[PDB]
């Protein structure tokens, strides 16, 4: 997990401070927090006079007490308090611009941002465009995941993904094919796809326009709700309007046709920060969705499927034939050198493939599991659960696949005792360039680029 | 088993004789009813009361060819699946039965047509029953 | 790992106009409401949007509030419905008063409200076929006179905690009125795992609810933040009303006395009592 | 579309203060495979949660247990307050496997010592788990079974996969004659309930002696933890509860006073029965056209309770389970609920 906090946090407060202006950005980190967070900032949320801290430590008992460091670093790890040393106790009020932010939002205050959101005849339909952008949404995967459909077609979609250069394909051929960002890719559905790919934007979003409010008020405006008008019509900044076009250039953002109306909110949003049910022609029924069978007989086993997830499944197997609702493809020993091919190990694939395609396989977790739950000391032998045996097999094939590491550049050799070792190779260990510790080795490795401390202190040893 | 006699001599068969002679009677007519005669002889004692129950087990090959000369009752409470049982098949019902009938069934309403509402069904059903 | 609230606010318009008696008719309930209402709010931007429900005890019966009972057949668009729903619902109900309601004051609807929403609860709780809500649930009181302490609800309210208890669901009072802490309440929070704050009136409690009301849900490594002990020596003598501590439970009829009883048909039960029994009391 | 306990008739006494003594037959008869590792685990295994289940309802009832093996009656828990030490004792019994035959008549004699102690008013009171088709019972028993009578012992069993009569005679007798307590299951499930039903008190029509007051008393809770020290375990107990009168310390418990020798119980204890006390009359399915009340449910808020015309599926069921007494309706599970944990009727309760 990216943790966009952990970008979030990156800048300096007077930026985040900037960006408290958009009350429900506040609220939406709000929802970010940890629950002690959430509780404290409450706690203070309406009480305008620092306060001390230990208090809040005499709030917790024990056990859990360690979260109020795990709580007390984040705020201040982004700085939404201000701390007063004043007393020599800790006087702590929040960043009281954010407080506000959040008080006027959280009391119908003066949130013209995080209410632009003029809703209007709504025209919005369930099935209207409930895969309008899921098409271009899920093509999108295709045309990453590299198929026959064009489905990243975005130019700047396309170059966000060159530039993202998370795809590993040959992007000299064009490819940005299943890279381990690219497993990733696969990895991380809706909170990792959106996410995942969000910061790209940002990625990108270094030379022009900055207006990271405009910016990212853009983004939790689109993660408020489907105000659809009001806001497409004028209640955006240019840099909204960019972000507009490359809000539905990211097919994320629910805007029609015509380039002037309010868009709709397509659920991508909501999605955002849903953690919820995610879901949603006019055949649109899961979780079967997602169909397929799992099992240690090595093929594919698939009455349903998603039309893409399959090739998707491919890309560690080889298909054979394509049936209408199934495929003849066999993934074997043979079929699981391809995601070594890209070099990716299928360890994501275990609990994914434990959790994905159970809908075909729902009789399957009790033919196979019996829940074998609470007769695991009554029996010495359990049976299945979850299933190991190709588990193991892949295991063993992890490994006897693998079964090699390489490395490259120089080769240091023969050192002459325990300091440049245990002075300045644990300190390897402790500046990051080592490609080899190995103590009476007296001789390291690193990759040949890397030495900008790597021929500098064992010379002096 | 079946019961039988013929471990004793022609007191029977001489008998026979004359049984046979005059009336029209094999010495199977005699021997396959008299030793069914005697056969379920036995198992009218092992009800006294319609609240008793139990099980009546026949082990004897020929019971099968024998399940037409029984008492009404007795045959009419023998269903036909049972015939030529094994061990195997027999204990299961009996292990059932036992199970269900040691169950309180009293469903305590269907008694009504079975144990005639006293003074009352005589009198409806009987009166109903006036053909 | 979200949750869910479920307020059950009393309306007592006694007390309610009482509560103008009380203190100071400086504003009314509607300044509580208002007080409570925001507070909601903080709870939906809590969680991931974990659901919420109110449930009020009128006069004359009890009624659901938010959850928009059958009906038809700015502030983030999500929170403005909720509250401006039901203050629809609040007003709508404060519409149905009048003296032939005020007649009919011989019970308080609290306990049954209580119950409705455990039911209500588990109504979700069976549904919550997926991600099970832990959830918890809270009253408020304008604790006045006129009934000092009704009795009768006595049992239904304990009948609550031990569902409570099963329904592992903790509940939440804050009284706000005349200085009598209903043991009952306070007995029923430190059962259920829940606070208890027999505040005045005047503040704006957001202050307190934030603070006192926001803790459990899921949350619960924390130290509670209750009032001084919660002496559970339980309901005085039933034939006397002396709160009691050397009880004297009767028998199968199980009530409660002291050393008064007539020696014959329990005060509740027409038992005669053991008398030679009756008199190995006097044994000492 | 209906199985209903119909009246709530006791209808004014039901045996509160209890005295139950748990034996289960621990024989090779047990070691049969009708049940999974055997009966015998499986009972074990039920008998388990029956403690809880039992002192959840009866916090105000001691209890034991007792196996049967080799033909020999084995105490294995002393009867007691805390449902912890009873619940161990089983685990302990449920790794180790029986032996021998179960010995009938040595159970109950064992039990008939066993509830001596008791006062009058704790219904002396047992309940057999039999497990074998038959027993090897040492001494006479006819005999024996009056003898309990005389000590005025309910009894029940639970009979395996048959019935026997002499225990068939033994609850009839021991029930003054009129006789329900010879279940047998002929499903596992049913054995479930088999047990959550004796769970509860146990009158039906009853001969009336003079139930009198019972003494007792109240403690209260403690502050300092640092205080540590006791006066029926004699540890340093942190700090808790106190006799009203006795005055002094005593582990955590509804327990008897270990200095002043009373009941001390706090008084949920009482309130946890009062539902035994006086149950609620079930909630009447409704008409299938004859309702037209809220569409919405009223305990709970659902929405259906019919179907608004589906052809044979609205006429199919007017699921809308209702309440007499307050004539008010309520949800299909809500009536399934209130009846089941909470009893409380809402409606009853507010008008
Ligand atoms: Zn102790
Ligand atoms: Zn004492
Ligand atoms: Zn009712």
């Amino acid at each position: 997990k990216h943790s966009v906090t952990q970008y979030l946090e990156e800048i300096p407060q007077q930026v985040q401070n900037r960006l408290y202006t958009s009350p429900a950005t506040c609220l939406a980190i709000y929802r970010i927090l940890p629950p002690l967070a959430k509780f404290f900032i409450m706690a203070m949320v309406f009480n305008e006079n620092e306060v001390p801290l230990l208090d809040l430590d005499k709030w917790v008992n024990s056990n859990g007490k360690l979260q109020f460091q795990n709580a007390i670093k984040s705020m201040k790890s982004l700085h939404l308090l201000i701390p007063n040393k004043s007393s020599g106790t800790l006087m702590i009020n929040l960043n009281p611009t954010f407080k506000i932010s959040l008080r006027n939002a959280l009391t119908g205050g003066e949130v013209q941002n995080s209410f632009g959101v003029v809703v209007e005849e709504n025209v919005v339909s369930l099935d209207l465009l409930d895969e309008y952008s899921a098409n271009k949404w899920e093509t999108i995967l295709h045309f990453m995941v590299g198929t026959p459909l064009a489905k990243i077609p975005s130019e700047k979609v396309l170059n966000l993904l060159k530039h993202s250069k998370l795809m590993e394909e040959v992007n000299s051929t064009g490819e940005f094919k299943i890279t381990n960002e690219g497993f990733q890719f696969l990895l991380q559905e809706i909170n990792s796809q959106l996410w995942t790919l969000l910061l790209q934007y940002l990625k990108m979003i270094e030379t022009s326009k900055m207006d990271l409010v405009d910016v990212l008020h853009f983004i939790f405006m689109l993660g408020a709700l489907e105000v659809g008008k009001a806001y497409k019509i004028d209640a955006l900044s240019e840099t909204q309007r960019i972000m507009l076009q490359d809000m539905r250039d990211y097919g994320l953002v629910f805007q029609k046709h015509s380039n002037d109306s309010i868009f709709y909110p397509t659920k991508l949003a909501l999605m955002l920060t849903s953690d919820t049910k995610t879901i949603r022609g006019l055949k649109n029924q899961d979780i079967p969705d997602g169909s397929l069978i799992v099992e240690t007989n090595f093929k594919i086993y698939s009455y349903s499927n998603s039309p893409l997830q399959i090739a998707v499944l491919s890309l560690f197997v080889h298909l054979k034939a394509r049936f209408v609702n199934m495929v003849l493809g066999q993934i074997t020993r043979e079929s699981i050198r391809r995601a070594l091919t890209n070099g990716i190990t299928a360890d994501q694939i275990i609990a994914y493939l434990e959790t994905h395609a159970h809908p075909q396989m729902r009789r399957l977790a009790e033919e196979k599991l019996e829940k074998k739950l609470e007769l695991d000391p009554n029996c010495k032998e359990p049976l299945q659960v979850l299933p190991p045996t190709v588990v193991d097999q892949i295991r063993l094939w992890q490994l006897e696949l693998d079964r090699v590491i390489t490395y490259e550049g120089s080769l240091y050799s023969d050192f002459e005792t325990s300091q440049e070792y245990n002075l300045l190779s644990k300190y390897a260990q402790d500046i990051g360039v080592l490609l080899w510790k190995d103590d009476k080795k007296k001789k390291f490795f690193i990759s040949k680029e890397g030495n900008s401390q790597v021929l500098d202190f064992a010379k002096r040893k | 088993g079946i019961p039988f006699q013929y471990t004793e001599s022609r007191i029977l068969k001489a008998r026979l004789e004359f049984m046979r002679e005059n009336y029209r009677i094999r010495e199977n007519d005699f021997l396959s009813f008299d030793a069914m005669r005697h056969a379920a002889q036995c198992l009218g004692r092992v009800l006294r009361g319609k609240d008793d129950y139990g099980v009546m087990v026949l082990a004897d090959r020929r019971f099968s060819r024998k399940r037409s000369q029984l008492p009404k009752w007795i045959a009419q409470g023998l269903s036909d699946a049972d015939l030529n049982l094994s061990t195997d098949m027999a204990i299961s019902n009996t292990k059932q039965f036992l199970r269900t009938m040691a169950q309180p069934t009293d469903p305590k309403d269907q008694e009504g047509v079975s144990v005639w509402s006293y003074e009352d069904l005589i009198k409806h059903q009987n009166s109903r029953k006036d053909q | 790992s979200p949750s869910l609230l479920t307020v059950i606010i009393e309306i007592a318009p006694k007390l309610w106009t009482t509560f103008d008696e009380e203190g100071n008719e400086k504003g009314s309930i509607i300044k509580v409401l208002e007080a409570l209402i925001v507070f909601l709010n903080a709870h939906l931007a809590f969680n991931s949007a974990n659901k919420v429900a109110v449930i009020a005890a009128y006069s004359q019966g009890i009624k659901y509030l938010y959850p928009e009972s059958t009906s038809a057949l700015x502030x983030y668009r999500r929170f403005r419905n909720v509250d401006e729903t039901l203050v629809e619902e609040i007003y709508k109900l404060f519409e149905l008063e009048k003296k032939q309601i005020e007649q009919n004051s011989q019970r308080s609807t609290l306990a049954g409200a209580m119950s409705a929403g455990l039911t209500y609860v588990n109504r979700i709780s069976k549904e919550s076929v997926t991600t099970s809500l832990k959830s918890r649930l809270l009253v408020l009181t304008c604790g006045s006179g006129s009934s000092k302490d009704e009795i009768f609800q006595y049992i239904p309210i304990m009948n609550c905690i031990f569902s409570a208890t099963k329904m592992k669901c903790p509940i939440d009072v804050v009284k706000i009125g005349g200085s009598k802490e209903s043991t009952f309440l306070q007995q029923t929070t430190d059962a259920t795992n829940g606070v208890y704050l027999h505040v005045e009136s005047t503040e704006g409690l957001i202050q307190y609810l934030a603070t006192a009301m926001f803790i459990d849900p899921s949350l619960r490594p924390i130290i509670v933040k209750p009032n001084h002990g919660s002496v559970d020596f339980r309901t005085s003598c039933y034939l006397t009303g002396r709160v009691v501590a050397v009880g004297f439970i009767c028998s199968v009829c199980l009530c409660v006395l002291s050393i008064i009883p007539p020696g014959n048909k329990c005060p509740a039960c027409d038992s005669q009592f053991d008398e030679h029994v009756i008199a190995k009391l006097k044994r000492k | 579309k209906k199985r209903t306990a119909k009246k709530n008739i006791t209808p004014y006494q039901r045996g509160i203060i209890r005295s139950l003594i748990l034996t289960l037959d621990c024989s090779e008869a047990m070691l049969e495979k009708d049940l999974r590792p055997n009966r015998h685990a499986m009972i074990i295994q039920y008998a388990i949660d029956f403690v809880h289940e039992f002192f959840d309802q009866n916090p105000i009832s001691q209890m034991g247990i007792i196996i049967m093996r080799n033909g020999l009656a084995q105490l294995v828990s002393q009867v007691s307050g805390n449902p912890q030490d009873h619940i161990d004792a089983l685990k302990s019994i449920r790794k180790q496997e029986p032996k021998g035959n179960p010995s009938l008549q040595n159970a109950l004699e064992m039990a008939r010592g066993l509830l001596l102690p008791v006062p009058a008013h704790c219904t002396r009171e047992v309940l057999i788990v039999f497990g074998s088709l038959s027993t090897t019972d040492p001494g006479d028993i006819h005999q024996t079974i009056d003898s309990l009578v005389s000590e005025k012992i309910r009894v029940k069993v639970l009979g395996l996969s048959a019935q026997v009569a002499i225990c068939k005679e033994l609850c009839k007798a021991t029930n003054y004659g009129d006789e329900s307590f010879y279940k047998i299951l002929l499903d596992e499930t049913h054995l479930k309930e088999l047990f959550n039903e004796a769970v509860t008190p146990l009158p039906v029509n009853k001969i009336n002696k003079g139930f009198t007051l019972v003494k007792m008393g109240f403690p209260t809770r403690i502050f300092e933890d640092t205080p540590t020290f006791c006066s029926c375990h004699s540890k340093l107990v942190y700090g808790g509860y106190f006799c009203p009168n006795c005055h002094s310390k005593v582990c955590s418990l509804p327990t008897v006073c270990p200095c002043c020798d009373l009941m001390l119980i706090l008084s949920t204890h009482l309130a946890r029965s009062y539902h035994h006390l006086m149950p609620l009359k079930t909630f009447a399915e409704v008409p299938t056209t004859e309702k037209f009340r809220s569409e919405d449910c009223f305990s709970c808020q659902s929405r259906f309770p019919x179907x608004x015309x589906x052809x044979x599926x609205x006429x199919x069921x007017x699921s809308r389970y209702r309440c007499e007494d307050c004539k008010q309706e309520f949800c299909v599970d809500c009536d399934v609920f209130i009846h089941e944990i909470l009893h409380n009727c809402p409606g009853c309760e507010s008008k």
